[PDB]
RNA sequence: GAGGGUGCUUGUACACCCAUAGGGUGAGGUUAAGAAUUACACUCACUAAGUGUGAACAACACAUACAACUUGUGGGAUAUACGCU
């Protein structure tokens, strides 16, 4: 404020006005009319959650039971439909390995490593993402070779082709780091969603759609990909067996 | 029965003079319609690279195997429902 | 007829798609050195398509004014522009891919400069 | 090969080069591990680019075609990619 780096934040006619916990009373759940009911400022209040299949119902259920603490929340009157912006302070439960959930790891065609667990899914990268640096490196290697073949010779073949060899060499380090970060994100999901068992499909088939497209990351052994998820697996603890 | 339900063109005298005829205007119109369809498809192909990469590959696969939601879903990772929704 | 759908809308959307491409590809780029270096490639597309749109709008407005002056058209009328503004307002593609306020303001200032009186209806 | 540097600004293309620049790194905070070490879409920052003269990473001179060239400041709004549920 004093240095003048930021102006005075003002308010508008549509700012959600705040309110604390003392305003809300009787924070319980109602099943007969299907609405978590309460009483704000001498006025009873029932929520029209609509077709809410998201985590809002679960969050409300923990909130009324006292499992989740509530902070100073806000009320908005956006477009007639009254809305409640509730801020919840939730204790971070200690996530530990629970070997009873199955994690489904698959290779794909434009959506590299695909991981499915329960109602959750995550993709590790994307096809053009993995191919951008590869295409750049290959094209640059082509033009470097063309320039070197047309450059001044007689100063040594090593001085002529060290960059030519290094440009092909760095592709290997690129793909190695790529497999590294991919397995890192796979293990990150495995730890994050408390998954205990992870299994990687062969998912190879024959003819059909496959046998014409070569699969991003190819088979489950490209650049020791399998190994780089095995050695990493028990590095974190999750159980990656076989599929 | 089918072969006995078929007459002979010789039963009509000088049938080669006034029957079995065609108009080249129809052929030219058919080829023009084909060219119009080809131009529309070329327009669509030119629009394709402007789309997101996943949705472009979905269409490209759907144009070389053909609205095979099942085999595409196993190929992709998304389910039948998700893959159909993305298509 | 000034302007083509390919040279105005298609190139604009191509720049937008390239920006989304770089945005997607920046997630797994060099990491651990901060957000700024990750979004470095995004930073290239700072005012790319805005500059392209401004240049094409300038060219189109200049050709319109040149045609009007060369035929001594002392009054230029925009046909059904109010209704097109109305439909564009209740849409998404038309507002965010068809700069009509910029075209209208360029036409207004480049016609008030040349004496042509501009009408909207 | 994209993308770029110099050729007043913008667009296209153009000569000359740089370009794994969606990369090569440096420091600070934080985290994890017995350690090596890893990590951060945490923060900040550096590094490539016409020819000649010129000791020079000094400076100066020279360097393609067409079209356009009223912007700047702010507010409201929408969407994209990422992170959490």
């Amino acid at each position: 404020y004093w240095k003048g780096e930021r102006s005075l934040p003002n308010f508008k006619k549509d700012m959600a006005f705040p309110f604390g916990l003392q305003g809300i009373s009787r924070l319980v759940y109602d099943e007969e009319k299907k609405a978590f009911c309460f009483r704000l400022y001498r006025v009873p209040f029932k929520t029209y959650l609509g077709k809410d299949f998201t985590d809002k119902r679960m969050l409300l259920e923990r909130l009324v039971k006292g499992d989740v603490k509530l902070c100073a929340s806000n009320i908005q009157l956006n477009g007639g439909k009254i809305f409640w912006l509730a801020v919840f302070e939730i204790e971070k439960e200690k996530h530990s390995l629970k070997p009873e959930v199955i994690a489904e790891a698959s290779l794909s065609l434009e959506y590299p490593i695909v991981v499915k667990t329960g109602k959750n899914r995550l993709t590790i990268g994307t096809k053009e993402e993995f191919l951008y640096r590869r295409l750049a490196i290959q094209a640059a290697r082509r033009r470097t070779q063309v320039g070197a073949t047309y450059s001044r010779s007689g100063k040594g073949k090593k001085r002529k082709l060290k960059a030519v060899d290094k440009y092909h060499k760095t592709e290997s380090n690129y793909v190695a780091h790529r497999i590294h970060v991919y397995s890192r994100k796979l293990i990150d999901f495995c730890i994050k969603h408390q998954a205990g068992t992870l299994i990687l499909m062969n998912q190879e088939d024959k003819v059909g759609i496959a046998k014409e497209e070569e699969f991003v990351l190819r088979n489950w052994s490209y650049y020791e990909l399998m190994t780089k998820i095995k050695y990493k697996a028990e590095k974190a603890g999750i159980e990656l067996i076989i599929g | 029965k089918f072969h006995k339900k078929v007459n002979s063109l010789e039963d009509y005298d000088n049938y080669q003079d006034y029957m079995v005829g065609y108009d080249p205007v129809n052929d030219s119109e058919n080829l023009d319609e084909q060219e119009s369809t080809q131009k529309s498809f070329d327009h669509i192909k030119s629009i394709l690279p402007l789309l997101n990469a996943d949705k472009r590959h979905l269409i490209e696969l759907c144009l070389k195997y053909g609205f095979q939601y099942k085999a595409i879903s196993k190929v992709m990772g998304k389910g039948i429902h998700e893959t159909s929704r993305e298509i």
